[PDB]
């Protein structure tokens, strides 16, 4: 049964950084997409990027380009992202996501987010 | 023509071993279902790698 585990809370101060962990399970996690995706109290999912474990491969949104770093291991098949400069408007929960959903068609060929 | 026969050049398996043959558009849509060429396959990445093919 595929399953995405995250680390634990964390409590920050501005300036300092994060290092987010989601570790995979029940399927080979080098074949699909590492989504990050974040939601902010009561606002609404905002995408954050992808990272294909298999090529290393990264999307970054361009809200998000230089302030963030998406990583792997594959050995331990989990997927990392890093956050640096933390502001108080950062504050938010932050959503591992796979992309397994394989496309049907050439003309919309996008892997979604199971 | 006097003489014409067709093969199968490039095996649609075996010819394509790291590459996705399945591709398919709704622009070549057989019985209301996506399909495409039938002399002809859409070669796209397996498992986010396109690598060199020769
Ligand atoms: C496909 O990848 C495997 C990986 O070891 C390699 O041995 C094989 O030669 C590759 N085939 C082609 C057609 O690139
Ligand atoms: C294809 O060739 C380029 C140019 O040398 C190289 O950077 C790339 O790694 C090659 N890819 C494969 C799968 O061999």
């Amino acid at each position: 049964e595929v399953q995405l585990v995250q680390s634990g809370a964390e409590v920050k101060k501005p300036g300092a950084s994060v290092k987010v962990s989601c570790k995979a399970s029940g399927y080979t996690f080098t074949d699909y997409h590492i989504n990050w995706v974040r939601q902010a109290p009561g606002q609404g999912l905002e995408w954050m990027g992808w990272i294909h474990p298999n090529s290393g491969d990264t999307n970054y949104a361009q809200k998000f380009q230089g302030w963030v770093t998406m990583t792997r291991d594959t050995a331990i098949s989990t997927a990392y992202m890093e956050v640096n400069g933390l502001k108080s408007d950062d504050t938010a929960v932050y959503y591992c996501a796979r992309g397994g959903l394989e496309p049907r068609s050439v003309d919309y060929y996008y892997y979604g987010m199971d | 023509v006097s003489s014409f026969e067709r093969f199968e050049i490039f095996p649609k398996e075996s010819s394509w071993p790291n590459h996705t043959t399945t591709g398919v558009s709704a622009s070549c849509s057989h019985n209301g279902e996506s399909s495409f060429y039938k002399n002809l396959l859409w070669l796209t990445g397996k498992n986010g790698l396109y690598p060199n093919l020769s």
